[PDB]
């Protein structure tokens, strides 16, 4: 219930220049 | 009955734990000892694409609080992930 897909996409990895 | 959640946690490999340890960190980003209390958890919601209130956030903590402390830890937090493993209901 923690948006497993939106969990890493939002934080825990968001470096994009 | 048995413990389908407490059993999976102990049966977790470095491949899974390495992922949970990630949120557990951002979940307590600013904590004093290393737990959660919505103040830090909600901080992630805004990024997760949502934003629960402090009165309801407790639900994310009371769902795995078997110690009556109010804050979550690597013990209660981990289970919070096994309960939401995959959706198939
Ligand atoms: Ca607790």
């Amino acid at each position: 219930r923690i948006s497993a897909d939106a969990m890493m996409q939002a934080l825990l990895g968001a470096r994009a220049k | 009955m048995d413990d389908i959640y407490k059993a999976a946690v102990e049966q977790l490999t470095e491949e899974q734990k390495n992922e949970f340890k990630a949120a557990f960190d951002i979940f307590v980003l600013g904590a004093e000892d290393g737990c959660i209390s919505t103040k830090e958890l909600g901080k992630v919601m805004r990024m997760l694409g949502q934003n629960p209130t402090p009165e309801e956030l407790q639900e994310m903590i009371d769902e795995v609080d078997e110690d009556g402390s109010g804050t979550v830890d690597f013990d209660e937090f981990l289970v919070m992930m096994v309960r939401c493993m995959k959706d198939d209901s």
